[PDB]
RNA sequence: UAGCUAGUAGGUGGGGUAACGGCUCACCUAGGCGACGAUCCCUAGCUGGUCUGAGAGGAUGACCAGCCACACUGGAACUGA
RNA sequence: CCCGCAGAAGAAGCACCGGCUAACUCCGUGCCAGCAGCCGCGGUAAUACGGAGGGUGCAAGCGUUAAUCGGAAUUACUGGGCGUAAAGCGCACGCAGGCGGUUUGUUAAGUCAGAUGUGAAAUCCCCGGGCUCAACCUGGGAACUGCAUCUGAUACUGGCAAG
């Protein structure tokens, strides 16, 4: 089904994630239907490394969308910080 | 010349051929001394220039020369081939690569030893 | 045959500024007539009048001013061989806006600044420097 | 308001079905001339209604033979 | 990666001073400045334009100590750059951190502000920077880091230094042997002996 | 303050009942650095001598150029017999973008800023020659409002 | 390489498909494609892109991503959304 | 990634130097041996072969070969030509095709204008940010010159009607 999950991007021992809404049968970084955000695990202090657009997440889940664990934990970070 | 000539017929690249084209768009290619003999340069020179006639891997019977001074070669003796014409053998197309299979370094080389397969004395 | 009347013009025009004549004259049309009135706008010709009722004729007045020809350049763009058309953004500067290009866009044939600025292209007559 | 196209009936002889030519007035990739190029549809018509030579308007629609997936709509010019 | 021969030979084949000697000694004293190097250097061949290019753009390389690749990177990307190209290669020159360095007078020679910021003595912000072809950016603190602040070869520097022109786009404090990078120096401000133009031609044949 | 620079100098021969005649021809080029450039051909048995007509020639018939801040004032073409060239203003920091006779003629004549190529034949003469002829045509906007009989306003 | 095509082109009616359809079958009509290149022959996976070039172009389609085709060679279906 | 230890210690080659093309001398050979991208060089004073010294250019690479575009306006749409350089059919008629004097009306096909939709992401470019710097990664833009639909303009070209 349609999912939102992170594809891994940038180099070797430092990955940056983007959040995709795809069709889990693609390979992780091929097809998929929407870039819904970005994730970026080595991001250093003053700077912002998560960025989540939550009105399009929250509409694909209304659409029927399931959520990777990780994107899921992404989501709960970004509303206890705001 | 009209344009509507040209949308009737258009204009046609000039399809330029190969100068080297034992090589087949390959970089060297190894063949088999078939013939090794000495030739006569064109009338501004004078000399005994070394070439053989190789068959190549590929099924072509080539000429190609072969430079620096003296060399290890006869009859089925595999070489490596490169591109590069003589100008004053006619029709020779090809260098020997001196420095590769059974084409030995030339002897004595101080100067362009990269060129002739010789390794940097001490 | 006669294939276009306008290239025709022009080249009278050209022929008459080489050989210093001071007027031309031609088969009168309505988009010849145009075109000249243009011309007296921007400059590069004295006068133009129409004259006749059956078959009328354009005679246009040249303009010189050091003993030389005004109109240094004048050649056609499109042409029944090959129409050009450009769009607002594509409409060209002839000599670096010194001279004029002259373009027949919907609302009449205009010069190539009077025409951006109304902000519409059209068929490209003629550059003139 | 529907998509529709006008073209030229080249032929009428098949039955229930006509061929019809949509000359474009394209210019050219290259050299900037115009060109025109055609277009020979073959359109589907109920009645036989009409002839050789015949303006008709045609839109497209479900495949109703192997090579036949538009209809006509109106017959214009019709003279013969 | 680094030219390691003789450096007054490099200056004798260009003509001027490279500022390859901590300039102690007179360059006079040192070589004959005049001669170009070698047995055909009392001959002066009549230069070509493509000749002329080269030997500027030669002369430039050897001042700052840049090999062919780096030197050519740095051209296009002040060709990228807004502005004068030959202004904009200057400028990045400048930037380098090396140079800043000699500038500021943490070595007496290039070579030697070289071998110090690939030591690691030099930090820029307080954070230890290696790398030679640092660009340093306006308002960039370096200073000497305390291990190299007792190197006899720094305050011998430092004198000469002193003796040399001051910089306007530098500020720097011989005590606390810590210079402000204000600004990116412009062409005015540049040694006015260089020929920018030349190599941007060579460049853009 | 007339700058001057020679172009090219050529070796050319004249045959007689006892052998070849050498002699070299000199093709220079001076000008102001504001508008004026002038070419010179000089001839003579050696060259020095051939520089020096070539400069005394070229020193004397100059033209004068309509220069706009240092560039073209529009995109000029020009043609000498075999020589076609064609060269365009271009905007400050381009430097000189011209072929080797074409680069000398533009510089000693004071353009700063141009594109330039030379079609046809690329003879240094001729080549001259086509340049010059070229940057002499090219007229200013006040010259084509005096033509057309407007101010420089309404034509800009 | 100048002619090619008899399920061929269209119709009616049955059958078939998840679905329109000569997809298939029976009959009827004699059509259909073609110098805007049909047919035949040679070569080739296509695209975003890549290299080059001032541009217009030219060449190209490794890597990365989209589409397609294949799975020793030739056929076939079954199971199953 | 940081700290400490010892000691200049373990770390420079490749091509070229007649012109184009930056860099020249001596010796050896003597149209030989050989070189060469082009033009050319060598037949006993070779800056062109081979060695040496000196120099030039790149540098952990440097040359050679192959391949593409460029230069090449040398297929010329932008942007060529055809008296003698390659190029006017031996001459005509004529179907398809290409082009069409002048006026008015009409249409709105070409043409032009505006909007809407799309033109995947990456890539290219611009301003930023992160790896000590760079390469590299990355945020946001711009661009994707296109295509489609709708609504207009009607000077020109096309269609239609009368002249
Ligand atoms: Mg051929
Ligand atoms: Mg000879
Ligand atoms: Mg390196
Ligand atoms: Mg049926
Ligand atoms: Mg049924
Ligand atoms: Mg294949
Ligand atoms: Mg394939
Ligand atoms: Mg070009
Ligand atoms: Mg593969
Ligand atoms: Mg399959
Ligand atoms: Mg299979
Ligand atoms: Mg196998
Ligand atoms: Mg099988
Ligand atoms: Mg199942
Ligand atoms: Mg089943
Ligand atoms: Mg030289
Ligand atoms: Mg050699
Ligand atoms: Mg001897
Ligand atoms: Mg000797
Ligand atoms: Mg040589
Ligand atoms: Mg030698
Ligand atoms: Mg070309
Ligand atoms: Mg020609
Ligand atoms: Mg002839
Ligand atoms: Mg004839
Ligand atoms: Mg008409
Ligand atoms: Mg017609
Ligand atoms: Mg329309
Ligand atoms: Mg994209
Ligand atoms: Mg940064
Ligand atoms: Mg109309
Ligand atoms: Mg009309």
């Amino acid at each position: 089904m349609v999912t939102i999950r992170l594809a891994r991007h940038g180099a070797k021992k430092r990955p940056f994630y983007q959040v995709v809404v795809a069709d889990s049968r693609n390979a992780r970084n091929g097809r998929f239907i929407e870039r819904v955000g970005f994730f970026n695990p080595i991001a250093s202090e003053k700077e912002e490394g998560t960025r989540l657009d939550l009105d399009r997440i929250a509409h694909w889940v209304g659409q029927g969308a399931t959520i990777s664990d990780r994107v899921a934990a992404l989501i709960k970070e970004v509303n206890k910080a705001a | 010349a009209t344009v509507n000539q040209l949308v009737r017929k258009p204009r046609a690249r000039k399809v330029a051929k190969s100068n080297v084209p034992a090589l087949e768009a390959c970089p060297q290619k190894r063949g088999v001394c078939t013939r090794v003999y000495t030739t006569t340069p064109k009338k501004p020179n004078s000399a005994l220039r070394k070439v053989c006639r190789v068959r190549l891997t590929n099924g072509f019977e080539v000429t190609s020369y072969i430079g620096g001074e003296g060399h290890n070669l006869q009859e089925h003796s595999v070489i490596l081939i490169r591109g590069g014409r003589v100008k004053d053998l006619p029709g020779v197309r090809y260098h020997t690569v001196r420095g590769a299979l059974d084409c030995s370094g030339v002897k004595d080389r101080k100067q362009a030893r990269s060129k002739y397969g010789v390794k940097r004395p001490k | 045959s006669m294939q276009d009347p306008i290239a025709d013009m022009l080249t009278r025009i050209r022929n008459g500024q080489a050989a210093n004549k001071a007027a031309v004259t031609m088969p009168s049309s309505k988009l010849k007539v145009a075109i000249a009135n243009v011309l007296k706008e921007e400059g590069f010709i004295e006068d133009f009048k129409v004259e006749g009722d059956t078959k009328p004729e354009l005679e246009l007045t040249l303009k010189y001013f050091q003993g030389k020809a005004v109109v240094e350049s004048i050649q056609r763009v499109s042409r029944p061989g090959l129409r050009i058309y450009k769009r607002k953004d594509e409409l060209p500067k002839v000599m670096a806006g010194l001279g004029i290009a002259v373009v027949s866009t919907s609302k009449g044939v205009m010069t190539d600044r009077a025409a951006r600025q109304a902000g519409l292209g059209g068929e490209i007559i003629c550059y003139v420097a | 308001k529907i998509r529709t196209l006008q073209g030229r009936v080249v032929s009428d002889k098949m039955e229930k079905s006509i061929v019809v030519a949509i000359e474009r007035f394209v210019k050219h990739p290259i050299y900037g001339k115009f060109i025109k190029r055609t277009t020979k549809l073959h359109v589907h018509d109920e009645n036989n209604e009409c002839g050789i030579g015949d303006v008709v308007e045609i839109r497209e629609c479900r495949p109703l033979s192997k090579t036949k997936s538009w209809t006509l709509v109106r017959v214009v010019e019709k003279a013969v | 990666a680094r030219y390691l021969g003789p450096k007054l030979k490099l200056s004798r084949r260009e003509g001027t001073d490279l500022f390859l000697k901590s300039g102690v000694r007179a360059i006079d004293t040192k070589c004959k400045i005049e001669q170009a190097p070698g047995q055909h250097g009392a001959r002066k061949p009549r230069l070509s334009d493509y000749g002329v290019q080269l030997r500027e753009k030669q002369k430039v390389r050897r001042i700052y100590g840049v090999l062919e690749r780096q030197f050519r990177n740095y051209y296009k990307e002040a060709a990228r750059l807004k502005g004068n190209t030959g202004e904009n290669l200057l400028a990045l020159l400048e930037g380098r951190l090396d140079n800043v360095v000699y500038r500021m007078g943490f070595g007496a020679t290039r070579a030697e502000a070289r071998q110090l910021v690939s030591h690691k003595a030099i930090m820029v912000n307080g954070r230890v920077v290696n790398i030679a072809s640092y660009q340093v950016s306006p308002n960039d603190v370096v200073s000497i880091r305390e291990k190299a602040k007792k190197q006899s070869r720094v305050k011998a520097a430092l004198e000469l230094a002193e003796q040399r022109e001051k910089p306007t786009w530098l500020e720097v404090d011989a005590g606390k042997m810590e210079g402000t990078f204000k600004r990116k120096p412009e062409r005015s401000d540049l040694s006015a002996d260089i020929n920018e133009h030349l190599i941007v031609e060579l460049y853009s044949k | 303050e007339l700058q001057e620079k020679l172009i090219a100098v050529n070796r050319v021969s004249k045959t007689v009942k006892g052998g070849r005649i050498f002699s070299f021809t000199a093709l220079t080029v001076v000008g102001d650095g504001n508008g004026r450039v002038g070419f010179g051909y000089g001839k003579a048995r050696e060259v020095p001598a051939a520089i020096q007509k070539a400069m005394e020639k070229a020193r004397r018939n100059m033209i004068n150029v309509a220069l706009n801040n240092g560039t073209l004032q529009h995109p000029v073409k020009g043609v000498h017999t075999g020589s076609r060239v064609f060269m365009q203003p271009a905007s400050e920091g381009t430097g000189i973008i011209a072929g080797g006779a074409m680069r000398a003629v533009l510089e000693v004549a004071g353009v700063h800023n141009v594109l330039a190529k030379a079609y046809g034949s690329t003879n240094p003469i001729n080549v001259v020659r086509a340049t010059i002829d070229g940057l002499e045509n090219m007229n200013s906007p006040a010259m084509v409002a005096a033509k057309r009989g407007k101010s420089v306003e309404e034509i800009l």
